[PDB]
């Protein structure tokens, strides 16, 4: 069923076969990452390392105690030795803790894995601070979220994400600690 | 200046026939060997519009620039081209197996 | 410079003494000796020297050279004509001399 | 010695000389070849890496200090020992003081026969390859 | 045809200022997008991590991707990626699969079809015109879903430093297409991992791959942008070397006519004035 | 080379002076047209050396304008003469001061 | 610039101009160094960008307009106000319309202390700085 057990080191291999021999092995995603998912270990305790990502940024990549992550089903918690997760993140509040400071990114959606060496990748593609969103836009941009409601459910579709994200912004927003 | 990456593929094209036919009107010459070393050739005037034809129209792109030069004819282009690449493994096993050591 | 070549040689020959010439100038030598050679009606040679040029600079720089009684060190000033190091001056100039200390700004 | 040029003097040069040259002027043109197909270090084919190797080795060992000529056994030996391998140990400095230590090093008995032979008989030969592995090069 | 060679002095020094130029806004682009590429690096690897690396995988249809440059004085960058291109896919061809290959880049555009004529569907291009964003690799990554492989491969140049740029081949598997069919060993790898999706996890890949694709596409063409800014440092670096060189045997060449010039008026000169004399 | 673009009159501007350009003899507003159509013919021909090697790619949408601007002032420099109908074949244009002011 | 010279040099220059040109100088000596890239203005550097924006203001300062010779205080106030940076903010085509708005301007006591004294002391300069804040130049 896996008959063909591929990799950098399997096409290494056939690759000095088919290219003129000159040519050096084209290079791999895997020769940049030092972490991998069967690899086990980076545990250390409380702390683990949570790999929160973006297309533009990277946002946190140093080891923390606690993640809230804002799932599909509802927010869930991440401590250390956790069991390994693939979760899609609904717009929510990202809180990374160290202790008693809680920073809180409100992030737009976007995967979450962990990992079963303790690594966890949040990846969203828009992970704002929760202190640069206005509340009044929200609720203004809400209003009209609410009106243009057409058959065409590509537009349809794009207006219930509008008013769930729009809806989670707000709930996030007058419920600040 | 600019080097030949920035050429045309027409442009690269003409350049590298180009190239093989300025190494192909090179020859060497019979009164040039005793300090040349190497033997020299009379290419006959049908060969050499035969293989100059050849080397315009595309049949011997096939062919590096160096099998064309010191050449007589196409026949020794295509022999040279052979000898070049032939070699291009054929580098060692001179090691032992001599006929100089100390009792031969 | 013949005057400062005499005055120099002086020093060397009779008071014995590591002298220092310094012709301000190598090129206005020239030049001016281009000129007296244009003036008594020779033909000048190449680019437009007089054709006795490298002797009439062979005669001035082979007399700064260390006797048995002393020596003469001359620091000659180069002025370059094109900033052109192949002209005749300078190309004449550089096969006498022994050492270059370009200074920079 | 792109332009460098002797014609009437060729063929009528040291025999043993003449038989180790041909492939010095040989690799010091393939030499230039790769030196003019490569004037910036980036790309290197590791066969092209070989004769700029080789060639960095000969015109190390072509070149000479004044006032001091050598005798021409003394340089078909030392050109005989950098046209062949027993050098390529030696990496590109070291060359001055490896030819050094193979005129030193090696038995000059080689140099007389060599000397009044003219060149280099399959005898000499033998003992002109045996004697270039005893030499201790500084490259090490 | 002594003012052939001032004005071609003249040619060679404005183009050696022009290159000197070229030079250095090369090297002013690739140290502030440099500061773009290095962020976007760290989202490749949790999908990296996670379903791994499968090249040399027995797609039935294949999507590769060479992504290349715009302008074109990069120097062989997207040459030398073209040459990639056949060198990785021919070491695909083991059954007589399928095959699209497709250009991120003006420069893909014109040298993929010298070599794959016939197995070219799509052209993007005019892409780091004002910046690359993520919204525009989704829809290039969109495009590329339009017609649904088993397989992606993602040829660009990996910016290590201003000095290499060792090209890289990326490779993205169709949710259960290929990829969980690459990861069941002794049951499998992937159901380590407790989904916690909406809908089931043949859906959370299909999401899953497409985020990796942008990701990849994204990443792909900001390493390349940056290797080709800094492969035009390097490319004219050379080109004010030569026309450096090129002046300086000129302005030698210029002296010579110079001093023959002067020569051959005053020989003139004093062959009317002997003539008369 | 004014000419060779068929720039006719070939007038080059740059060059072509006259005593009478200043201010205080010819006005201030035909002195500073006829600087200002020198400089942008000045400032197109700096230009000129990088838009036949580049071109036109980068220009900075106002040395852009400086180049469009300027080829509008080439060709509005050149005027069919009414002793050139039998050249090219056209009509020739007799253009008062103030026209050529206004226009420029 | 770069090939008119003087060999006497500054020790026969106003001073006070002394105190301005000697920057004025080495500021279009860099500006020569980085000129004609300025055809590159999408393609922005942000250091050599800035000597590149003074230098232009600083050869629209020198242009003078034909049997108008200007007192030597004039000038040296013009060069102030250009050199220090008092007209950083005005465009680099209205420059020549900035000069006698600072001329005009500022109130000529200022250049009966700047002849008299033959330099500018900071007793002055303190003024001089004061009265190059209030001009009204055609800026925005």
């Amino acid at each position: 069923e896996a008959a063909a057990p591929a990799g950098p080191k399997e096409f290494t291999e056939v690759w000095n076969k088919k290219a003129p021999s000159t040519l050096i092995v084209p290079e791999f995603p895997s020769n940049y990452t030092a972490v991998k998912a069967v690899g086990e270990g980076q545990v250390h305790g409380d702390a683990f390392p949570v790999n929160f990502y973006t297309p533009h940024s990277i946002l946190s990549q140093a080891q923390k105690d606690t993640v809230v992550l804002p799932g599909v089903d509802g927010y869930f918690g991440v401590k250390a030795s956790h069991v390994p997760t693939i979760a899609q993140l609904k717009p929510g509040v990202v809180e990374l803790h160290s202790g008693a400071e809680s920073e809180k990114f409100f992030v737009s959606g976007g995967f979450a894995f962990v990992h079963p060496n303790g690594v966890t990748d949040i990846c969203v593609l828009e992970a704002a601070t929760l202190d640069q969103v206005d509340p009044a836009a929200v609720k203004s941009a809400l209003a009209a979220a609410s009106a243009a409601q057409p058959t065409d459910e590509f537009e349809q579709a794009a207006n219930r994400a509008a008013i769930e994200l729009y809806s989670a912004l707000e709930s996030a927003v007058e419920a600040k600690a | 200046i600019l080097g030949m990456d920035e050429l045309s593929e027409e442009d690269k094209l003409t350049v590298a026939r180009a190239r093989k036919i300025q190494r192909f009107l090179s020859q060497p010459f019979q009164v040039a060997e005793v300090f040349t070393g190497t033997p020299g050739k009379y290419v006959d005037l049908a060969d050499t519009i035969s293989g100059f034809q050849g080397v315009l129209t595309g049949k011997y792109d096939d062919l590096p620039e160096m099998a064309f030069y010191m050449v007589g004819d196409i026949k020794e282009v295509k022999e040279k081209a052979d000898k070049m690449a032939k070699d291009i493994a054929s580098r060692k096993e001179a090691d032992n197996k001599k006929v100089s050591e100390e009792l031969k | 410079a013949l005057t400062g070549l005499t005055v120099a040689e002086y020093f060397r020959d009779i008071e014995g003494q590591d002298v220092l010439l310094f012709v301000d100038n190598i090129f206005r030598f020239t030049q001016a000796n281009s000129e007296v050679s244009a003036l008594l009606g020779r033909i000048p040679s190449a680019v437009g020297y007089q054709p006795t040029l490298a002797t009439d600079l062979g005669g001035l720089q082979e007399r700064i050279t260390t006797t048995t009684k002393g020596s003469i060190t001359s620091v000659q000033a180069v002025y370059v004509p094109a900033d052109d190091l192949t002209d005749p001056a300078p190309a004449t100039t550089f096969a006498h001399l022994d050492a270059t200390t370009v200074l920079s700004r | 010695v792109g332009l460098s040029v002797s014609r009437v003097g060729s063929a009528a040069q040291f025999p043993g000389m003449k038989q180790v040259a041909g492939t010095l002027k040989l690799e010091l043109a393939q030499y230039r070849e790769v030196a003019a197909f490569a004037q910036f270090g980036s790309d290197l084919d590791a066969a092209t890496q070989y004769v700029l190797e080789r060639g960095a080795r000969l015109t190390e060992m072509l070149k000479q200090k004044q006032f001091a000529p050598i005798p021409i056994e003394r340089q078909t030996v030392a050109v005989y020992a950098a046209t062949k391998g027993f050098l390529d140990k030696v990496r590109v400095q070291d060359i001055v003081a490896a030819e050094e230590a193979v005129i030193s090093q090696v038995n000059p008995a080689v140099f007389k026969i060599l000397k009044a032979n003219g060149k280099i008989t399959p005898a000499l030969d033998a003992h002109l390859k045996a004697e270039l592995r005893k030499v201790k090069l500084p490259g090490a | 045809s002594n003012q052939a060679v001032k004005q071609r002095i003249r040619a060679i020094k404005n183009i050696g200022k022009i290159t000197k130029a070229m030079k250095m806004v090369a090297a002013s682009k690739m140290k502030n997008a440099q500061i773009a590429v290095e962020q976007s690096r760290g989202l490749v690897d949790p999908f990296v991590r996670l379903f791994g690396d499968f090249p040399a995988v027995n797609s039935n249809k294949s999507v590769v991707v060479a992504v290349t440059s715009d302008k074109g004085l990069c120097g062989g960058l997207n040459s030398n990626i073209t040459k990639y291109t056949r060198a990785t896919l021919a070491t695909t061809e083991s059954e007589g699969k399928d095959v699209v290959v497709v250009s991120i880049g003006d420069k893909g555009r014109s040298q993929l079809t010298r070599i794959e004529s016939q197995r070219y569907q799509l052209a993007i291009a005019d892409t780091y015109k004002v910046r690359v964003t993520f919204g525009q690799a989704s829809l290039i990554v969109e495009e590329l879903i339009k017609h649904n492989p088993q397989s992606y491969q993602i040829l660009f140049n990996k910016f290590r430093s201003a000095i290499s740029f060792k090209p890289t081949v990326a490779t993205i598997l169709s949710p259960d297409l290929l990829e969980k069919q690459l990861e069941d060993v002794t049951g499998n790898s992937l159901d380590a991992y407790d989904i916690e999706a909406s809908h089931e996890r043949s859906d959370v890949l299909r999401d899953l791959t497409e985020f990796h694709l942008g990701v990849t596409l994204y990443n792909a063409m900001l390493e390349n942008n940056c290797s080709e800014h800094a492969s035009r440092m390097s490319a004219m670096e050379n080109s004010t070397k030569s026309a450096g060189e090129m002046l300086g045997k000129l302005t030698l060449d210029y002296n010579r006519k110079r001093q023959a010039t002067i020569t051959t008026e005053l020989i003139e000169i004093i062959a009317g004035a002997s003539a008369l004399m | 080379s004014i000419a060779e673009l068929g720039i006719y009159p070939a007038v080059d501007p740059l060059d072509s002076t006259s005593r009478m350009l200043n201010p205080n003899v010819i006005g201030a507003e035909h002195y500073n047209v006829a600087r200002g159509v020198q400089k942008v013919l000045q400032d197109y021909k700096n230009l000129q050396d990088i838009i036949a090697i580049l071109g036109m790619d980068e220009l900075s949408e106002e040395d852009k304008l400086t180049v469009a601007r300027a080829r509008k002032i080439q060709r509005f420099l050149s005027q069919p003469f009414q002793v050139a109908e039998v050249f090219t074949g056209t009509p020739g244009k007799y253009v008062d001061l103030a026209d050529t002011i206004s226009g420029f």
